[PDB]
């Protein structure tokens, strides 16, 4: 086609849909991560990972409200994915690596696998 | 903007 | 913070809301201009659209399946402006210049507004 | 990945 392209558009449409998390607008789930939950937008979090992806299409689990995830799975490790979902920016520390990798190959959030392999093949 |  | 920073994250994020969109799935609200019917997520147009920002806080509307515009909006600059709310690309031609400005500034999009004021003053 |  012959049409332009706004380069800061995608970027200002995710910064807004945090904003609407921030302030709980239009959050259609809660995701239950053990003692904690996290509210969020359904289409935010099929479009960053896998595993909601796949949930989200099944004709019974679309309609759930509440979502458990698997007891192993470590509640700031999601906190961090579910912030760089919203943001881009991923709080990737020594001290939460582990976690975070396991919580990104649990959701099938592949480039966060990635950089968290390379991280810690960097400190091997 | 630009031509992408 | 320390955090680091996935460029093509946004991205990503709105390419996968647009195939969303295009399957149907999740979509939640279904603007009516005049004979045209257009299916989308609140939470998107919200994020591009201060009219739709608007609209989706107030406490009545926000509940709403079908939002009736203006009759004086123009189904195919809707259509091209709610394409570029999902993919950051505007199909800004001659023959929709004025339809598309005057849809945006409608729905409260004011770089779109911009970007048609300059393509229409270095025509005249 | 970059530092932003
Ligand atoms: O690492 C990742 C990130 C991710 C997101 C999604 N999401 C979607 N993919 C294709 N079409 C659609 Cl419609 C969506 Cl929502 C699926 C798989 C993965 N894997
Ligand atoms: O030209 C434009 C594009 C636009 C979007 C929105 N959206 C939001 N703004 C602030 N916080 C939130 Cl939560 C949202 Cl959703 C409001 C005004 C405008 N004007
Ligand atoms: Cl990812
Ligand atoms: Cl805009």
């Amino acid at each position: 086609d012959s049409c332009i392209q706004f380069t800061r558009h995608a970027s200002d449409v995710l910064l807004n849909l945090n904003r609407l998390r921030s302030r709980d607008i239009l959050t259609d789930v809660v995701i239950v991560v053990s003692r904690e939950q996290f509210r969020a937008h359904k289409t935010v979090l099929m479009a960053c990972s896998g595993l909601f992806y796949s949930i989200f299409t099944d004709q019974l689990k679309c309609n759930l409200s509440v979502i458990n995830l698997d007891p192993e799975i470590n509640p700031e490790g999601f906190c961090i994915l579910l912030d760089f979902m919203y943001t881009s920016r991923l709080n990737l520390r020594e001290g939460n690596i582990m976690a975070v990798m396991a919580t990104a190959m649990y959701l099938q959030m592949e480039h966060v696998v990635d950089t968290c392999r390379k991280f810690i093949k960097a400190s091997e | 903007w630009v031509i992408p």
